[PDB]
């Protein structure tokens, strides 16, 4: 069930619900694993922001494990293409494609709880056939990963040697050390 | 008499910034006395009467023209403000007494004051508008503005019948409010997808392009009678003062309100100076401000506010000298003991 | 005068529109026809006859009614329905329009009876307040004593003998008309989608309007009922408003020209010119409103100077000119 | 005098200054009697603004009336600077703001405060 919020204005009083209501305040939410049919409903969300209003930011909370690779780049030129400056802020965790997508923001304007969790992981697939095939789909998995490394190391500012030595396994970062790897800028522990 | 290049010349020695405005009166001014000079008017075709509509935003001179001009010609001109216009029969002031204010200035020359022009400031302020919490009887309003109609098409009405027909009419009153129904017209959505034209609120067209394209029907929806409008094929629309033509209007006019303070502080013998870097920090504040040409004076006065309450008291003061940081509020006014 | 003798003249300052021409002159003539037979020795009694005018916007309706007025001695007067006329918190009633038609006529209220008074926009209060201003005003549009009270002694003028004409930019009307006789669908491969910028059919479907798709429009049926006379106005196409620039009699090239005359210079349009404005004009969508304003900023800039320029004869304006990518060409002399 | 009656400068019915004329008939005309004369006003509450509606049209009635009582209430220009004013009035409905102030609870969860009407505060 999803509770209904009434807004008080002018005109009367309007029906929206909790997610309708935080959306009219340019607010963004991605929950659950990451993949086609949910990515393409925060890509519509984003563009319907720019056009109301292109020059205020557009919040997106990002909490969930990953999904899709290919589904979350679309996310990401979205996030970038857009004029509006796009905060993301970690809550709970934000894992494989949720790192990405956090450290895709806005410089300066990256944020998260002080209990969240990152975890940085290299592009994980597979595939099954004859042996030419089995080259083709190797080769287009290790483009990806060199790909999301380059980025990577863009927003956070590290080296690109480092990012693929990280990147090999699975690595857990906390909030603080978010920061000084520069996943995020700041921790948002309590409202000043 | 005078071609569209002298009235125009003439003309800009009182007002800045507003080169496009002066150019249209002077053309649709220059055309009536052409057909006023030779009313004969052999070709069939009979042109409209050149009726000009001064409509701009507060500020802007839109009065000031009007008195410029009036030094210019030689006809007799006379100024009346609709918001003391009434309907005949009430207490109020009577409409029908207009046409008898441009006799008296001509000395009673009738014969002579057929040719005269008369200019109507604050029309916007008798717009029509629903009598519903009005008073008993809507004195001010639509009857207003059906009365002056009557003149305007060109009727005979009194003294000695004058003939309005060949009377020059000007309209002016700045219309507040009317920028939101030309802006909702000419304003277009905008799309939402990547290849959409997307235009923030901050790069909006400014108000002097809106009132650039205007329609009738605009007109109409503010409360103005539809005939009102025909019998205006002239309107000349200005635009709000730049920040060039702020300090142009702050230095070069004899009346400026810089000289104006200067002659001010030597009743108590000090004087002073305006530096350059400091009149284009005045200009932009009040361009802000959006009170046009009225707000450089507010905005000099709360700046030498504090010059001017103690500069009396102190002793020994021979300069005062202002820059762009004390203005700013950066630091206090310079002086100079003497 | 008869009803050709009124067609003659009325299409020398208007021209397209031959329908709407012939319906109205005739509307006019026999409403006038009535009033002039004053006694009306014949014990039958003579009703008037509303007309209606339905057509797109800038089409030309309210210029039809006050041409034609013009030709008549009798007075014309203007109405507008967007205010939501009425005598009440609705809004204002169109009664004081009705004593500005009577004060044209020297304040008689004889010779007001034969108004032509017009209602613009009158689609516009079409039912979904707009019901509200179709029910007062169906008195309105048939006899009714009851009237602002003059001031010129209180007295109370009947609107029967004033001939009332409601005319306006239907939105949407040609929709009906089309799923009522034209068959066809309008979405799918085999619908007939009409083009917006070619196959300006629309006028040619207004011709064929009957009660009933005014009904569903949203007028209620007494107000149909009070307008028996109904016309129609094509769409003037990018060639009619070329047409509109010289065949009329005061067209705007004439007005001009007659203008540059009195100093002795004249200046001369040229085909080519004439169909280059005829084509931006209709990306406006001013229609020939904006015709006007258009052609007199193209020329204006060479207005201002000509008086000042001397050793001048004549003045040209080439296609290029109204582009922008010259100056209007001068012939010394 | 009654505040009912009473009604905006510039419309008609009795205005604020008629409230200082029915003094006058009872002080015989006399300026000198009259600054030394006190006055009382009824039904004051029944001009209080309506502050459920914002105000959109002038209210004659109500805020209008207010407004010209300030002037006069505390001394304008006759003078009234010098006389005593008292104003009463049967104000319904003011005990519902009092309450929804001073009691301040309420609520349905079980941190809510809900007591029966009796032990609710009269009015
Ligand atoms: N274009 C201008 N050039 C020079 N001085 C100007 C100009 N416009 C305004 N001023 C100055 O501003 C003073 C007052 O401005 P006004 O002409 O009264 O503005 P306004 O448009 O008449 O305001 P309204 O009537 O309330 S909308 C004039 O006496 C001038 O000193
Ligand atoms: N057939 C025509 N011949 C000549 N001029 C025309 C013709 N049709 C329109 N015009 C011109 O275009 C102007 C606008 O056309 P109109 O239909 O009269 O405007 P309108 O009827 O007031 O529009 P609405 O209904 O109020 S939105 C007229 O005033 C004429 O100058
Ligand atoms: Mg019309």
């Amino acid at each position: 069930l999803v509770p209904m919020v009434i807004e008080q204005t002018s005109r009367g009083e309007r029906s929206f619900d909790i997610y309708s209501r935080l959306l009219k305040e340019r607010v963004i939410f991605l929950t659950g694993q990451v993949e086609d049919h949910m990515a393409n409903l925060i890509v519509a969300q984003m563009l319907f922001l720019e056009a109301e209003n292109p020059e205020k930011d557009i919040y997106l909370y990002i909490n969930s494990p990953g999904g899709v690779i290919t589904a979350g780049m679309s996310i990401y030129d979205t996030m970038q293409f857009i004029k509006p400056d796009v905060s993301t802020i970690c809550m709970g965790q934000a894992a494989s494609m949720g790192a990405f997508l956090l450290t895709a923001g806005a410089k300066g304007k990256r944020f998260c709880l002080p209990n969240s969790r990152v975890m940085i992981h290299q592009p994980l697939g597979g595939y099954q056939g004859q042996a030419t095939d089995i080259e083709i789909h190797a080769r287009e998995i290790l483009k990806v990963k060199g790909r999301m490394n380059e980025l990577m190391a863009l927003h956070t500012g590290q080296s690109l040697e480092q990012i693929e030595r990280d990147t090999e396994r699975d690595r857990f970062l906390s909030a603080p050390e978010a920061v000084e790897y520069g996943l995020v800028d700041s921790i948002l522990t309590h409202r000043n | 008499l005078p071609t569209p290049h002298e009235i125009r010349n003439h003309l800009d020695d009182y007002v800045i910034g507003q080169e496009q405005a002066k150019k249209v009166l002077a053309v649709a001014v220059y055309n009536h006395y052409k057909r006023l000079r030779n009313g004969d008017t052999s070709n069939g075709v009979e042109l409209g009467k050149s009726n000009i509509l001064l409509i701009g935003p507060t500020g802007s001179g839109k009065t000031l023209l009007a008195e410029t001009l009036a030094r210019l010609l030689d006809v007799p001109f006379t100024m009346a403000d609709a918001t003391t216009l009434t309907e005949a029969g009430y207490v109020g002031e009577d409409v029908e007494n207009i046409i008898q204010k441009l006799l008296q200035k001509c000395d009673y020359d009738v014969q002579k004051a057929q040719r005269g022009i008369v200019y109507i400031d604050e029309i916007d302020k008798i717009s029509r508008k629903s009598d519903n919490p009005s008073i008993t009887r809507d004195v001010s309003g639509e009857g207003v503005q059906q009365a002056l109609l009557k003149l305007i098409e060109g009727t005979v009405a009194a003294f000695l019948q004058v003939d309005t027909s060949k009377i020059l009419f000007i309209c002016g009153g700045a219309f507040a409010g009317l920028d939101k129904v030309i802006s909702h017209r000419v304003e277009t959505g905008s799309g939402i997808g990547f290849g959409a034209t997307v235009k923030a609120k901050s790069d909006k067209a400014s108000e002097g392009e809106l009132l650039a394209q205007v329609e009738p029907e605009d007109l109409i929806k503010f409360g103005l009678i539809p005939e009102f409008i025909g019998r205006l094929p002239v309107v000349a629309t200005l635009n709000e003062l730049s920040e060039e033509a702020l300090i142009q209007i702050l230095k070069e006019p004899k009346n400026a309100l810089t000289k104006q303070y200067q002659a001010l502080f030597n009743l108590e013998g000090v004087d002073l100076e305006f530096r350059d870097e400091a009149l284009d920090a005045i200009a932009k504040k009040a361009m802000a401000r959006k009170t046009g040409a009225r707000g450089l004076r507010s905005i000099v006065e709360a700046a030498l506010l504090d010059t001017m309450y103690d500069l009396p008291s102190m002793e020994d003061v021979e300069k005062v000298v202002i820059d762009e940081s004390v203005i700013d509020g950066q630091s206090e006014p310079l002086l100079i003991y003497g």
